[PDB]
RNA sequence: AGCUACCUAAGAACAGCUAAAAGAGCACACCCGUCUAUGUAGCAAAAUAGUGGGAAGAUUUAUAGGUAGAGGCGACAAACCU
RNA sequence: CUCGAUGUUGGAUCAGGACAUCCCGAUGGUGCAGCCGCUAUUAAAGGUUCGUUUGUUCAACGAUUAAAGUCCUACGUGAUCUGAGUUCAGACCGGAGUAAUCCAGGUCGGUUUCUAUCUACUUUCAAAUUCCUCCCUGUACGAAAGGACAAGAGAAAUAAGGCCUACUUCACAAAGCGCCUUCCCCCGUAAAUGAUAUCAUCUCAACUUAGUAUACCCACACCCACCCAAGAACAGGGUUUG
């Protein structure tokens, strides 16, 4: 099968125009709260969570250096430290990540 | 405890209304007649009414091979070789035509189904239709005959050395070659053991069950 | 025709989704918290709670470790799914992990999400909160709630 | 349940069912509308190299539960009367088939065994 | 302008006040009409040839065998009756048809999603919001007052019925499972045509026939099952066991009527009329009302003799 | 005549099993291309998958050389000679 | 008309139409007692089998059937299939030719491309057909032999439309081999009364008789997200399971 005939630039915009075919306009937009930077209502804040991931990544580079090698997950909880900060009644018997920078507000000793 | 296997409901998005209008069904008609604890491999007699048998009684004996469907519809198969002819009779166990349901035999073998039998050499199938029931022991273990039958030769109704079937109970060493054996595994589906998300657990259900089974008895 | 199929056909067959699916799990007991492709990890979700329900049964229940066996590809996180994670849950009952959506991945575009299991040592998510009990529409309705609590006691 | 090309086994006694032959009997026609025969319905065969109409009186096919279900396909013959060929039916036959007295009463009366 | 859920902008404390406050009111809505006759009804009149009375909507909970006394088996389908209200009369006159007609709402969903039209049209009528709703032509003598409740015993044993659902969505289909269409042969060379249509008119027209059987969406249209027996009514639950399959879905609603097929006409002189009131009943039902031919659950065993 | 037909010089390969005289059988590597499906601006200006025929021989194959269009070469198919 | 191509005999698939009707309906005649026939008028809603054989259409034959209709549709339909045949290159037999070759004479073998631009169409539409058994009845009808019919009651098949309780293939489901439901008409004639033509006359006289639907659908959010028995996308249903 082939075209029988070219179709023209009045036929072809009348599909390539039609409102199916038009980019919607998204509504569910708005402003994130912590950062004022944008996100959708449904989906986490792209700048907070890399926030999160950045500092999350840092964690994880402790916790590579202390384990020192493959197949070395600890049989016991772990907790992260931030300079200044000392282990706690109940972060006895803990592998203790230390973190060589203040606290992030936002990461609360919990 | 023994729950007879048709009041555990399939999983499926059936209103669990249904399901306990339909027990309440079940628990009359288990008033009018005893239906007694039995498993695929036991020994049972079935008495049905009959229009055109003899009397108007039919009286029927065989293994049981099968027991499938849930609720009030809800079956069992018994086979029997009757004048060396193979017979099976599949029963509605809450058809209201059925007299009696009498366990001669009761047993558990190595397989939930017996279907297998329709390959077996027919001494495995036949039963004595007078034989006398055997006494079970009160609070005692239900017996597992670990027969493995012998087999007919290839071809068989159905592929039973397919990992599928998990048939335990045939001398497939007698049967079947080793190479005839590899075969069979290259249908072998490993992971299917550990699927946790296909595991239906009817604990919870059960335990409902048994709180109407006892609450009818009760009033 | 579709109808009541609960589960997803991904890889390259049923025995690649579980593989694909393991592989994922694996990567959550590790790190405790994993990003993914957003339907592998709802697929995954159903695995990663079944399995804290097997470690509750205890290193010593063989049909347990059989199943933590296959599904921890790297066997140091068998004894870490015992004695750290399912001791670390044994007060519930379930909902042990937790999945949100992340913004779409960058090269293909894919819906992602992040799966953790909850009470890990992470930084936290920036969860998604509630308005403040001190709006004005949950102040009008916090004034409602105690006008019928006096007439209830009428 | 039985068609045609499906090979019965004769049950009764006849000399025509039961003398070897190099092919064994074949159904060539089931006088019914479908085609489809089941217990109760007459066929004609192609047994000896000749044709004979028999009635089934089982089949390996299931039927409605309650029903026997026979590990072969079990057929008596008859005449074009209805009357049986044979004399004695020894393999067990559905007690179903005692609804049509009317028109097999002669080959109910040869049957030794019912179930 | 942005779009807004009910529970979008509540906090923490007030979603599960907001929605027990919903549910109570519900529940107590539905409680203020259990007493119809009280409520000032509109005449009850009797019944008279040709006269047409209101039908149901049910949900269809499963299926299910009973037997007979001859010992025959029946499957029949378990529709119940949830929350089913009048909700609407128009006259003979507004109708625009020969026929008044009386709206009827069955299952009660969320006030939470549906339109605002709809919301005020159940705050007027003083009821919680029902899923579907289903107009049924009636003669003048059967009105009703709209808010009444209607119930599995506005049915009886040994009736017809015609059940109205829409049938299971099998979506896009091909010819062979869509029209039954034998399809090609599997083998002897067929080239990438196992299940074509094959031709799909002649030559000579040029064209392809309006109404032309071909592969499109399949299912999820309204059938109607006509003729069905009404083998037994619990009044207890509201469940009717309809002889035989409905369509559509099991947890699907489904329209019940009195039968329109001509045998079944003028059967209703001892149906209820206009419809069952409990309240006004005299003598309670029992749980079961059962045709005479049913085999009851605790009847003793058939013993043909 | 770096393809292909045929030839020259001088090389190379051919597991296991059976049988044992071997243009024997079974069967790999390897050579071929029977049948089916796929593919038909392909992955490919002839392929892919399966199934096949042969596989110590009139076998298969690397290298160099020879025969040239009124011609060559040919277990004649008017084959093959970029 | 088409040789800057309208390729394909039979088959498969899906069938649209005619009526000159094979079957089912209603009539008239009969060398029509009855049962079967034969012949004509009306009727195209519905239906019109499976095999052995031949590439076959055609025919023969075996079993059936209410019946196995005749025709047209580019010898309907090959951008849907098949390729036995058919009809290029290879080869064989017989014959013809000095030979190259040839022969509606046989024989074996022999590449069936196409991603759909336009037109058209893609849930018309929920009214159903037929056989058989019983019964009427061994009655009517006949010397007998035989032997029915507008009824009545069943039980089926097929065709539509659904569905999953059980069985089966299976297994949160989809299916059939399983189950459930299925509801009007039709005109040819045959007869009264009765004039033109004071009888008669069924009447292109006026006139009187046989003898003319219902059901389904139906209110309108947010249109964040999630779920679904809804679905290609879209749409739809649910979330008082955010
Ligand atoms: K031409
Ligand atoms: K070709
Ligand atoms: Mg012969
Ligand atoms: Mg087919
Ligand atoms: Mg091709
Ligand atoms: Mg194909
Ligand atoms: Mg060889
Ligand atoms: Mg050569
Ligand atoms: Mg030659
Ligand atoms: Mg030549
Ligand atoms: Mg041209
Ligand atoms: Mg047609
Ligand atoms: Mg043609
Ligand atoms: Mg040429
Ligand atoms: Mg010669
Ligand atoms: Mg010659
Ligand atoms: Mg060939
Ligand atoms: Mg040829
Ligand atoms: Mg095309």
């Amino acid at each position: 099968a082939a075209p029988k005939n070219r179709r023209t630039i009045e036929v072809n915009r009348c599909r390539r125009r039609n409102p199916q075919k038009l980019i919607k306009v998204k509504n569910n937009i708005d402003v994130c709260p912590e950062c004022g930077h944008l996100k959708q209502k449904h989906v986490l804040c792209a700048y907070c969570y890399e926030k999160v991931c950045k500092e999350t990544a840092e964690i994880r580079r402790q916790i590579g250096k202390q384990e020192g090698g493959p197949f070395k997950a600890p049989t016991i909880e772990t907790v992260v430290l931030y300079t200044g900060e000392t282990p706690s009644e109940q972060d006895q018997g803990k592998r203790i990540i230390e973190r060589d920078r203040k606290r992030p507000s936002w990461f609360t000793q919990n | 405890r023994f729950l007879s296997p048709e009041f555990i409901p399939r999983r499926g998005r059936t209103d669990p209304l249904k399901f306990q209008i339909e027990r309440k069904d079940m628990l009359e008609r288990r008033k009018v007649l005893h239906i007694p604890e039995f498993y695929v491999g036991s020994i049972l007699r079935v008495t049905t009414a009959d229009p055109y048998a003899s009397g108007k009684i039919s009286q029927f004996l065989g293994i049981c091979i099968q027991r499938s469907g849930r609720g009030l519809g809800a079956t069992f198969i018994l086979r029997n070789v009757i004048e060396g002819q193979g017979v099976e009779i599949c029963f509605e166990l809450y058809n209201p035509r059925v007299q009696e349901i009498q366990v001669v035999k009761l047993e558990k073998r190595l397989d939930d189904s017996l279907l297998y039998l329709r390959d077996a050499l027919p001494e495995y199938s036949t039963f004595d239709v007078n034989m006398k029931p055997v006494v079970q022991e009160p609070n005692q273990k239900v017996p597992v005959n670990e027969l493995k039958v012998k087999m007919k030769p290839k071809p068989w109704s159905k592929r039973w050395e397919r990992p599928n079937f998990n048939i335990k109970g045939i001398r497939f060493d007698l049967c079947l070659t080793e190479q005839q054996m590899k075969e069979a595994q290259k249908w072998n589906q490993p992971w299917l053991e550990f699927d946790m998300m296909r595991e239906y657990d009817t604990s919870k259900i059960e335990a409902a069950i048994w709180k109407e089974i006892e609450a009818s008895k009760r009033s | 025709i579709s109808h009541g199929r609960v589960f997803r056909r991904m890889g390259l067959g049923p025995e690649s989704r579980i593989h694909l699916l393991r592989n994922l799990l694996t990567g959550l007991v590790r790190h405790e918290r994993i990003e993914a492709p957003w339907a592998r990890v709802d697929e995954m979700r159903g695995y990663a709670e079944k399995l804290i329900d097997y470690g509750k049964l205890g290193d010593t229940n063989e049909r347990a470790m059989r199943m933590a066996d296959f599904w921890l590809t790297e066997k140091d996180l068998i004894p870490k799914l015992f004695q750290v994670l399912a001791p670390r849950y044994k007060d519930q009952t379930g909902g042990y992990t937790r999945m949100l959506q992340i913004p779409n991945r960058s090269l293909d575009r894919a819906k992602m999400a992040v799966i953790e299991y909850k009470g890990n040592c992470l930084p936290p998510l920036p969860l998604p909160r509630r308005d403040s009990h001190l709006t004005l529409l949950n102040q009008l309705l916090q004034g409602l709630r105690q006008d019928l609590r006096q007439s209830q006691e009428a | 349940a039985i068609q045609k090309m499906t090979r019965v086994r004769v049950v009764d006694n006849s000399a025509l069912g039961n003398s070897p032959y190099h092919r064994a009997p074949r159904c060539i026609h089931v006088y019914k509308k479908n085609g489809v025969g089941k217990v109760g319905d007459q066929i004609l065969l192609a047994i000896k190299g000749q044709k004979k109409k028999a009635l089934i009186v089982g089949h390996c096919m299931p039927g409605p539960r309650m029903t026997p279900r026979f590990d072969s396909n079990n057929v008596v013959l008859i005449e074009d009367n209805g009357n049986p060929v044979g004399t004695r039916i020894k393999t067990p036959i559905p007690t179903s088939l005692r609804k049509r007295e009317g028109e097999y009463s002669k080959v109910l009366a040869i049957a030794q065994n019912f179930v | 302008k942005s779009g807004t859920w009910w529970d979008e902008h509540l906090s923490e404390e007030n979603v599960p006040f907001i929605k027990q406050l919903v549910s109570d009111e519900d529940k107590a809505q539905l409680a203020s009409k259990l007493c119809p006759l009280k409520d000032e009804p509109w005449p009850i009149h009797p019944w008279e040839p040709g006269s047409f009375r209101v039908g149901l909507i049910a949900l269809k909970l499963g299926m299910m065998p009973l037997w007979t006394k001859d010992g025959q088996k029946h499957v029949v389908t378990l529709l119940q009756v949830q929350d089913c209200h009048v909700l609407k009369y128009t006259s003979k006159e507004n109708c625009n048809g020969k026929m008044a007609t009386l709206s009827v709402g069955g299952k009660t969903v969320s006030r939470f999603r549906k339109a605002t039209s709809i919301l005020e049209f159940y705050r007027e009528l003083g009821l919680p919001p029902k899923q579907t709703v289903k107009i049924f032509n009636i003669t003048d003598n059967a009105a009703i007052k709209p808010g009444t409740p209607l119930y599995a015993a506005h049915f009886r044993p040994g009736q017809y019925v015609d059940v109205t659902a829409k049938t299971i969505g099998k979506g896009f289909q091909g010819v062979m499972k869509r029209w039954g269409f034998k399809g090609q042969p599997a083998t002897h060379g067929q080239t990438k045509t196992h299940r074509r249509p094959g031709a799909v008119a002649t030559g000579d027209i040029g064209r392809v026939w309006p109404g032309t059987k071909m592969p499109g969406k399949m299912g999820n249209i309204y059938r109607t099952e006509y003729g069905l027996k009404v083998w037994r009514i619990n009044t207890k639950h509201n469940i009717i066991y309809v002889n035989g399959s409905v369509p559509g879905h099991k947890n699907c609603l489904v329209k019940v009527k009195d039968s329109k097929l001509p045998a079944y006409k003028d059967l209703g002189k001892n149906l209820p009329f206009p419809t069952y009131f409990p309240d006004g009943d005299e003598e309670e039902l029992p749980e079961d009302l059962y045709d005479e031919n049913v085999c009851q659950p605790g009847a003793p065993s058939i013993t043909f003799a």
